[PDB]
């Protein structure tokens, strides 16, 4: 691609200065670019991308939302034209994060670490395609698949106090409760991750019990909200 | 719609 | 261009939709788009096409801000190369209003009201490019002969509270601070603007009295910097 | 850089 001729240290560097900058399409497509290359990715390199990622279709998703709500109260073409062509480009930066994770990030993650979280985002951007979908069972059923290997891997692999295994299970449990349609569910998930953390945290250095609790309060903030 | 609490950067 | 097969009515109509959406980049291209259909624009429209513009430009000097700093304290190519790639893309979007403005919403401005909006835009365009020149001095040039003329227009067309006339004298106040290196005229300017617009007040609507003194608040902001 | 206030949109 566009990003074929820089040198993956330069487009990791530019990633990292667009994050300064704010400006997230151009850290995501430095991060393509590093993808690219076919080298795996460092944790802090899977950081970088994941972020960039997040902050673009972010920002489409709640586009996305501002523009079918006015749809439905709505309910001319203009409202519907353009929420679609907005849906459409969220479906695209979905597509080709899901590209990267299958061609071939996935393939060559070994270590739990790695595979969990490309799984993890597997599950995160099958989810974005699933809010958007009116089909949507069988992305529906990819994002649970996802979800569900990495819980798999995270249980076994990794600490319950794990970033990455406790940011996993929040996801997994919105899934739940507002893409499954299982309100129950992701509240007993939430619980038992929150509770297993809690009697985990007694093994963590201060910088590391800092990492677990800051998402285990994200639990306990949808708790509050789903009791 | 009320959005809950997920992963990394609340960009949206 | 991309939107000339579009209605201008659809234009502006999903334009007002990007705003509420926050998606500025889209709201600029359709108001690019319904300035192109060759008809001259509304004061509402003047207002979304400035609003866009605005809100994009303001995105790539912010970022632009962030990189040359990094780019000085630093003083390899990656800092100054992505500086470079941000200030084209600025320039870029600044080279596009300009040629809106010259082809041809300012010859077509007759009244005072949409002729003083544009040239002030001008100003303003040409004080972006100066931020990032290192033809500097002709750049600063074409930003004072526009604000100047749209001074002179709004001095003796519009009343000293007329919104237009005092975000018109707040701008050209800031050129003459930072980037004509005449912070005495800046000074100057701003008091004088100030005080006559204060002594107008007397005449105006509360509606009106409201939209007059936010901008006069903006002047006072700057004075309380500047003394 | 510490900037001043210009008009409209504070976008940057
Ligand atoms: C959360 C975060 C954001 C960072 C940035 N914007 N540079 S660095 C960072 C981090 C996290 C864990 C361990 C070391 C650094
Ligand atoms: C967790 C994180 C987030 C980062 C960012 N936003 N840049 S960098 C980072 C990291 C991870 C491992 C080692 C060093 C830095
Ligand atoms: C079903 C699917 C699988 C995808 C992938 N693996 N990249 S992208 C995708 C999709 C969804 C909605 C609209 C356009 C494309
Ligand atoms: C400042 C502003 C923002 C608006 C919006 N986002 N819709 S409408 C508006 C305005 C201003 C003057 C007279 C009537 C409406
Ligand atoms: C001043 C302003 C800003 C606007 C916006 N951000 N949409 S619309 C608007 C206006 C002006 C004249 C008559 C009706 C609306
Ligand atoms: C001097 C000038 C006049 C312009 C116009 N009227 N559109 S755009 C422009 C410029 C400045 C810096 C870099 C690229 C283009
Ligand atoms: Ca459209
Ligand atoms: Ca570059």
């Amino acid at each position: 691609g566009a990003m074929g001729s820089m040198e993956r240290a330069s487009l990791i560097q530019k990633a990292k200065l667009a994050e300064q900058a704010e400006r997230y399409e151009d850290m995501a497509a430095f991060m393509k670019g590093a993808v690219e290359k076919g080298e795996e990715l460092s944790c802090e390199e899977r950081n970088l991308l994941s972020v960039a990622y997040k902050n673009v279709v972010g920002g489409q998703r709640a586009a996305w939302r501002v523009l079918s709500s006015i749809e439905q109260k709505s309910n001319g073409p203009e409202v519907r034209e353009y929420r679609e062509k907005v849906e459409t480009e969220l479906q695209g930066v979905c597509d080709t994060v899901l590209g990267l994770l299958d061609s071939h990030l996935i393939k060559e993650a070994g270590d739990a670490e790695s595979r969990v979280f490309y799984l993890k985002m597997k599950g995160d951007y099958y989810r974005y395609l699933a809010e958007v979908a009116t089909d949507k069972k069988r992305i529906i059923d990819s994002a649970r698949s996802a979800y569900q290997e990495a819980m798999d891997i995270s249980k076994k692999e990794m600490p319950p106090t794990n970033p990455i295994r406790l940011g996993l299970a929040l996801n997994f449990s919105v899934f739940h409760y507002e893409i499954a349609n299982s309100p129950e569910e992701a509240i007993s998930l939430a619980k038992t991750t929150f509770d297993e953390a809690m009697a985990d945290l007694h093994t963590l250095s201060e910088d590391s019990y800092k990492d677990s609790t800051l998402i285990m309060q994200l639990l306990r903030d949808n708790l509050t909200l789903w009791t | 719609k009320l959005m809950f609490k997920t992963e990394g950067p609340d960009s949206d």
